[PDB]
């Protein structure tokens, strides 16, 4: 119950539809209400995610 | 007492900042609006003047 | 003459100015001795706001006078 | 025509502050300051306050000094930072009040028409005893008795604000006293709900035997105020209680009779599922 | 401490809040919901919310800051 | 020089000034000065906090005439006790806690005029349920950016008192400023009397629940556990007699176990065993 | 001290809006140019008896307080019609039609000049005068000289300009042309080629 | 070394902008995806040769 | 450049409702306050003057402040209708001199006696032996009616600053058109 | 007085502003589902004493800016296009600027003044109180001064429709303006309605008609059902006035 409550006090995450992007640890994410964004990947995921 | 719209946000009643003079500012002219105080900093000409030399 | 600028932080700053000087000279001296710009300094003498357009003799500031240094307070 | 006052949980902390802001060198053993309030319609509210230098000599007990210039500036300073708050009265601590409190009150009624005082307790805090307030009234005395002041009592309550109540819960962090209680807090609410009962009842006979002897003169006001207590308590005889008490007692024993039925089937089912899982892990381990 | 956690989950929901719509569900205790102000989000859900009530685009509740399926 | 064992000692009546002044002007960014005392090198206390009048908007805040501050501190010397200032504060209602553009400019002015001048950030519209997100920050010099920034591990208590979240380490942490730890100076004759006046009662224990709605409430509790007992009959016995898997969809996304059916019984006892016994005392006590 | 405190807290950047209604239990609903509706208990600086629904008041961006009003705004086509300050012209420029000139001087200037010439007799002056006949003689040029000498805030009105493409434009345009004519008290109305909309 | 400092001098969540016009004075006008137009400055490592309106 | 806290103490008792002088005794005592507040002004602007009454209550009308414009507004319209009470008047003046903003000023109290005092000889000598243990110099100025060579006042001046004290002068004005010339001969400089 | 004007502005300066919203439905005893004019939908409560039975599902309230709970409810918008259709003075006339029409004046005063003053004469006889009348004829004999007469005598509420400022470029605006007009008329119960020039939106409902005229037909069909349709129009009477009573709808 504390584990469910500690992650509860945390802001929400967005969604972005990606069909394709570029390499070199920068991907191309387009959100729905706004345009595209060149962002950075995480260290828990890989790069080959196109 | 300049009435100025963004046409995407709203219409604002603002003033020029203390860097320019109230001589060139007329109706229908681009200005440099402050991001917070919304003041006119520098007026912008609408891309003058590539239609005289030709 | 020697003045005692009694700041609001419990620190007395001694300055060597002249009665014919103004406020901008005192601000420049404070900036040179420390590192505060002149536009962020408000000298108060006996609860009176000092203006940069006057001298020290206009406010009856003689030798050894207690001042008050107030900085520019602004947040965002 | 004050119904009650509302003391926010901020001002008494400023008193406990100023009770310690003088105790390093002061032997005054009383703190007198200025109470600010927000008189809304009929109920009184107190949001902020401050203090004022005040002394009092025990000889002749009629000499006092208030600082008016410090009262004029600092209340004027608070008006500039907040043009919502204004004066409502004053306060002092110490249970035994000195007798300049009429002399202090009748001066500063030129500030507040409905001037009010609030007595708090810094050291008498062990039993259940809240803050106390009186009111400034001017009558003769009763009918044919000589004239005096007779500060009448106004009842008091405590109310916070939205941030002033949520900020309290973050401070305590020791027992926190959860809402609706699981049979342990509720019985103690009847235990220490009754520990204050006889403490009042011992106090009634203590003043009564003081005046049954006749040391202090009587007040007829408290006599009939005590007399309607005893001839208005109910007497349980027949068909009004002994019928109607069992009608709700034999009502509430039906629904706790479900707790006998249901909870016995709960733990029996948990017994079956363990005794199935025990013997099946046992018969298949070998 | 267990009576503390009951009251904490009790007062996480009784507040003024916004109304969005359930869009999709990733797996156990995580879903994808989009609010009525556009801008489809990604938050987590609670175990008190029954998982057999969230097949269609149903009307749900969301926090203003944590933005979760409260 | 700089340690990682500093603890600001705010008082209880300090923080109540912080939330009340912060909730007073919500959409206009209130702004005040923080008054305390430096008792040694790296423990600082702050007990009483006054406020300043403002004229700022919802994203920035300006100040007023500085003849108000020095006249205020002069009058606080003769009444109560005098101190020298130890920092300042504001309110950031919209976002969380990080130091903005002019916030770092006024920080450089105060740590040069005064000694160290810790700044405090308050979100008034976040401290809602039971918790507050107040934090205090402190500027570090930019010259010592090739050596430690808050170096020199003396203790090991500086790791679990603060864990900076992703929204904090993007603006200034840790290349511009750093965070500092907060404990609460709780003592006696202030804390015990704080609860001796708020969550107290005299007659609340020995008072009836006014049976016009008490037994009326028990109607709508028996009928809903009636329906849960309708739900309970089929559920377990069908699950056990069809497949003994002790698993799927009756395990992954269900809510009708033996956790739900007795808590309505638990509420119904505590609401009535107390209410039965509360009507037993006054039969003896009140004649 | 109070007026100084009003001055510093009076910021200059405003937000124009529109009053929808005005109630008393003093209270006014405000719709901004941000497509957002707001409600206030107290209006603020201006009075409740000086406002009307359809004013472009100056509202604070944060506290939403009516700070200044000064709207004076209209349609671009109506403001394009305000034609004043011409060179003068004498009545002697028109020869031969002097009776119709005298019938105009006996029609319009004396309701404007001497209102007390009528109010003692008890009669009411008319307000409609038509020029008709062969085109190009005395229709527009006579009232051009009448507006030249007797300045009374001339306001022309063309015929085909009332006929727009979309439906429901002339009823907007004519009625906005007369709301401007009502607020300008010495103003007059001149309508030309009225047969173009005269069926 | 120098390539890593300038690649880390800018912010990491880089937003996709849109050029509208170019003034040759170390700033220009751009356009966001929401159509809000911002009178911003341009850097000097931006390789000012391929900059076209559009 | 002398730093003191001059505490003026007027009398608005009922016995001031007469004129033994050609002007008004209230106008005589008011102008007496004017010539001493202007005296302490020109000697050192770093002092403070505050008025206090003693008739039927010692109401602090003005706090001891270095401003003088608050006093000049309150010197008028005093409405003298009270009974003179002098024994509490010293103790409330010394209580005002403890509540000060600076403890580097000297202590001087001037008082205006425009009515005869009726007090025990024990009550004056207990206050006199108190101010000896507190090192407080109080000046006594008589207005209007006055018994010449009183027992109570003269023994109070003696027991105030005995064995080479300050020289708190006892001002004995005669009735007649004489103004404060007896108050500006010695006590304006040699107090 | 100038000081009192200053202190009122100081109290006015400490103001917040409230979010105008409408109640959609009631969830529980303390949960109300409301919605702003463009914003999202909320789940909030009431303050202390707001009489939640008055919160009908479809009223208009004013929410807090930060707490977002309901402060004060509001009756209804009055859409300032029709604000000017009430505030005007007829002529301050008293049936003395009219003559030679008394057979028709009294007959019109019979059908209108009786239900708004004297309903006992209509309960004693088994008749429903009538709806409005019509003025038709050649231009010049009354037709505007006659309504100017009756709007000077016992003007509880009055609306004067010009019947030509009610359509525009927008194709669904016309019937929306009529519905919100009568709801203002319905709410302020004892009102009288005047409409000049019914011929402008009249017309016989005919075949294929170049869609600019199809909107006027759909405008007219809205006016039919609002006058005599499902909603029982009570205390509201309608003085229609035309100049050519030939080409109107027989259903009208
Ligand atoms: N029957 C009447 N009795 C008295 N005065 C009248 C009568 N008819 C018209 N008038 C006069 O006419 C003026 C009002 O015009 P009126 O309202 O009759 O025009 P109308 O018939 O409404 O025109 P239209 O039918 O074209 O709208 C008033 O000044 C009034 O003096
Ligand atoms: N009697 C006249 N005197 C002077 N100029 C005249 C006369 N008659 C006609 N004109 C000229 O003829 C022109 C047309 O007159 P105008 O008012 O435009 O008539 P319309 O409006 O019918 O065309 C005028 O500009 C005027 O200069
Ligand atoms: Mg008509
Ligand atoms: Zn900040």
């Amino acid at each position: 119950l504390r584990e469910e409550l500690q992650l509860l006090q945390e802001q929400g995450s967005y969604v972005g539809e990606v069909v394709r992007a570029m390499d070199k640890k920068k991907v191309l994410v387009k959100v729905h209400p706004e345009g595209k964004f060149v962002v950075d990947v995480d260290k828990n995921i890989d790069i080959n995610d196109v | 007492k300049y009435i100025i719209n963004v046409k995407q946000f709203a219409k604002f009643v603002v003033d020029l900042s203390d860097q320019v003079a109230p001589t060139d500012i007329e109706e229908g002219m681009r200005v440099g609006v402050d991001r917070n105080k919304y003041q006119i900093h520098i007026p912008l000409p609408p891309k003058i003047d590539p239609t005289v030399t030709m | 003459m020697q003045i005692f600028v009694k700041t609001l932080t419990g620190k007395t700053i001694t300055l060597e100015v002249e009665p014919s000087d103004t406020i901008e000279n005192v601000k420049a001296k404070i900036q040179d001795k420390e590192g505060i710009p002149p536009d962020q300094q408000r000298l108060i003498f006996a609860g009176k706001q000092l203006e940069d357009g006057r001298t020290l003799s206009d406010y009856n500031i003689q030798r050894e006078s207690t001042l008050h240094l107030v900085l520019r307070l602004r947040g965002g | 025509a004050v119904q009650k006052v509302v003391v926010h949980p901020l001002v008494l902390l400023s008193v406990v502050d100023h009770f310690n802001r003088i105790g390093k060198v002061g032997n005054q053993k009383r703190v007198v300051g200025v109470l600010l309030g927000s008189w809304q319609k009929k109920v009184l509210d107190v949001s902020n306050s401050f203090a004022v230098p005040f002394d009092e000599d025990d000889k002749d007990d009629s000499v006092w000094f208030l600082d008016h210039d410090y009262l004029e500036n600092m209340y004027g300073m608070f008006k500039k930072v907040n043009a919502r708050e204004r004066i409502v009265g004053w306060y002092h601590t110490g249970p035994k009040l000195h007798k300049n409190d009429i002399a202090i009150n009748e001066l500063m009624k030129r500030y507040c028409p409905n001037s009010v005082l609030v007595i708090i307790d810094v050291k008498p805090k062990d039993l259940g005893l809240p803050t106390e307030a009186y009111i400034s009234v001017e009558e003769v005395h009763d009918d044919g008795t000589p004239t005096s002041k007779t500060f009448e009592h106004v009842t008091s309550e405590i109310g916070a604000e939205e941030a002033e109540e949520v900020g309290v819960e973050h401070l305590l962090r020791d027992i926190k006293d959860t809402t609706v209680g699981t049979l342990s807090q509720r019985i103690t609410n009847q235990v220490h709900g009754l520990k204050g009962l006889n403490s009042k009842l011992l106090d009634i006979r203590s003043y009564l035997e003081k005046v049954a002897t006749g040391k202090l003169p009587i007040n007829h006001q408290i006599i009939y105020q005590l007399q309607d207590v005893f001839n208005l308590l109910p007497d349980v005889s027949l068909q009004e209680f002994v019928k109607a008490f069992y009608l709700k007692t034999n009502d509430q024993m039906v629904v706790v009779y479900l707790a006998s039925l249901i909870r016995s089937v709960v733990a029996l089912h948990n017994l079956i599922n363990n005794k199935i899982a025990n013997r099946d892990a046992e018969k298949k381990e070998g | 401490e267990f009576l503390h956690a009951q009251e904490e989950v009790k007062r996480i929901q009784s507040i003024p809040l916004v109304i969005g719509q359930f869009l999709e569900a990733v797996d156990q205790n995580t879903a994808i919901v989009g609010s009525t102000t556009g801008s489809n989000y990604y938050v987590r859900i609670l175990s008190t919310i029954d998982r057999e009530l969230l097949k269609p685009n149903a009307s749900v509740a969301l926090h203003k800051h944590s933005n979760a399926l409260v | 020089a700089v340690d990682t064992a500093e603890q600001v000692y705010i008082s209880s009546l300090a923080l109540l000034k912080m939330l009340k002044h912060g909730r007073a002007g919500v959409p206009m960014e209130v702004m005040g000065l923080m008054l305390g005392e430096f008792v040694d090198d790296y423990t600082v206390r702050v007990i009483d906090v006054f406020a300043m009048p403002q004229s700022g908007t919802g994203v920035s805040v300006e100040a007023v005439d500085p003849v108000f501050q020095a006249k205020m501190l002069d009058m606080l010397k003769q009444t109560g006790r005098p101190e020298m200032v130890v920092g300042w504060y504001h309110s950031h209602p919209g976002f969380g806690c990080w130091l903005s553009g002019v916030d770092i400019n006024t920080q450089q002015s105060f740590e040069a005029l005064s000694e160290r001048a810790v700044a405090v950030v308050v979100d008034p519209i976040q401290s809602v349920k039971g918790k507050v997100v107040i934090d205090a920050f402190r500027l570090i010099n930019a010259n010592m950016m090739v050596l430690g920034h808050e170096p020199r591990q003396t203790t090991s208590n500086l790791g679990h008192l603060n864990k900076p979240s992703i929204q904090a380490l993007i603006h200034g942490l840790n290349r511009h400023y750093y965070s500092i730890t907060i404990n609460y100076r709780k003592n006696e004759l202030e804390q015990k009397m704080l609860l001796n006046l708020h969550k107290k009662s005299w007659m609340e224990g020995l008072t009836l629940q006014d049976y016009s709605e008490h037994c009326k409430h028990n109607e709508s509790v028996v009928k809903e556990m009636l329906e849960l007992a309708k739900n309970y009959n089929k559920a377990v016995e069908e699950e056990d007699k069809m497949t003994p898997e002790q698993l799927a969809i009756k395990n992954v996304g269900k809510q009708d176990p033996k956790r739900h059916l007795e808590e309505h019984v638990d509420v119904l006892m505590t609401s009535n065993i107390v209410q039965c016994l509360a009507a037993m005392l006054d039969t003896v006590v009140f004649k | 001290e109070n007026s100084e405190k009003i001055k510093v807290n009076k910021t200059l950047p405003y937000l124009v809006s529109n009053v929808i209604e005005l109630l008393d239990v003093k209270c006014a609903v405000i719709k901004t140019s941000t497509r957002q509706t707001y409600f206030l208990p107290v209006i603020g600086l201006v009075d409740a008896e000086k406002l009307k629904p359809g004013d472009l008041v100056g509202v604070n961006k944060d506290s939403y307080l009516i700070l200044e009003t000064l709207p004076t705004e209209y349609d671009s086509r109506v403001k394009a019609m305000e034609v004043d300050e011409r060179p003068t012209e004498q009545y002697s420029d028109i020869g031969g039609l002097d009776k119709q000139i005298q019938e105009l001087v006996e029609a319009i200037v004396l309701p404007m000049n001497h209102k007390e010439k009528f109010e003692n007799l008890g009669i009411q002056p008319p307000k409609g005068v038509l020029m008709y006949g062969p085109p190009g003689t005395g229709k527009t040029l006579l009232a051009r000289a009448c507006a030249a000498q007797t300045k009374a805030t001339f306001l022309k009105l063309a015929g085909p300009q009332l006929v727009q493409m979309f439906i429901g434009d002339g009823a907007k345009l004519v009625r906005d042309a007369f709301a401007l004519a009502k607020e300008k008290a010495p103003s007059i109305i001149f309508i030309d080629e009225l047969d173009a909309i005269g069926t | 070394e120098e390539r890593s400092k300038v690649d880390d001098l800018r912010g990491t969540p880089m937003s996709v902008g849109t050029l509208e016009e170019i003034i040759d004075d170390n700033h220009a006008i751009v356009s966001t995806s929401v159509g809000s137009e911002h009178y911003v400055s341009i850097l000097s490592f931006v390789d000012k040769d391929l900059l076209e309106p559009g | 450049m002398v730093l003191e806290s001059t505490m003026v103490c007027v009398d608005n008792s009922e016995y001031m409702r007469n004129g033994d002088f050609l002007p008004t005794r209230l106008q005589a005592q008011q102008d007496a306050v004017n010539i001493v507040c202007h005296s302490k002004t020109r000697s050192n602007p770093e002092n403070n003057v505050g008025l206090i009454t003693l008739a039927n209550d010692c109401e602090v009308l003005t706090t001891l402040t270095p401003d003088t414009g608050r006093i000049l507004s309150k010197l008028h319209t005093v409405q003298p209708k009270g009974k003179i009470t002098f024994c509490t008047g010293i103790r409330v003046a010394h209580l005002a001199l403890k509540h000060r903003q600076g403890k580097n000023h000297k202590m001087r109290i001037i008082a205006f006696v425009g009515s005869p005092v009726e007090d025990n000889e024990k009550d004056l000598v207990k206050l006199a032996k108190r101010l000896k243990k507190e090192k407080v110099n109080v000046d006594i100025i008589n207005f209007g009616e006055e018994e010449v060579n009183t027992e109570k006042l003269t023994a109070f001046v003696n027991t105030l600053n005995g064995k080479d004290g300050t020289g708190s002068h006892l001002v004995t004005v005669p009735p007649g058109p004489s103004l404060a010339d007896a108050l500006i001969s010695s006590p304006i400089l040699a107090g | 007085k100038q000081y009192e004007k200053s202190e009122n502005d100081l109290k006015a300066l400490q103001s917040v502003g409230q979010i105008v919203g409408e109640v959609l439905k009631q969830l529980t005893e303390e949960k109300f589902i409301v919605k702003a004019t463009n914003g999202p939908r909320y789940v909030v409560g009431c303050r202390r004493q707001l009489d939640k039975s008055k919160l009908k599902p479809g009223t208009r309230v004013a929410l807090d800016m930060t707490t977002l709970t309901i402060m004060r409810y509001l009756p209804r918008e009055v859409d300032p296009l029709v604000y000017n259709m009430s505030h005007e003075d007829p002529g301050n006339v008293s049936y003395s600027e009219i003559g030679g029409l008394s057979e028709q004046i009294r007959e019109l005063r019979e059908v209108i003044e009786l239900p708004l003053t004297n309903p006992e004469l209509f309960q004693r006889v088994g008749i429903i109180p009538p709806k409005g009348c019509l003025l038709y004829g050649p231009p010049g004999t009354g037709k505007t001064l006659l309504a100017r007469a009756v709007a000077s005598q016992l003007d509880c509420n009055f609306l004067k429709v010009v019947s030509s400022s009610i359509v525009d470029k927008y194709i669904g605006e016309s019937a929306r303006l009529i519905r919100e007009m009568f709801n203002y008329a319905r709410d302020h119960q004892p009102c009288i309605i005047f409409m000049d020039e019914i011929d402008a939106i009249g017309g016989r409902r005919f075949s294929e008609g170049t869609s600019a005229d199809r909107e006027i037909q759909r405008t007219l069909m809205e006016l039919l059902n609002q006058m005599d349709g499902f909603d029982t129009l009570h205390r509201v009477k309608m003085i229609m006035a035309t100049n050519r009573p030939d080409t109107l709808d027989p259903a009208l």
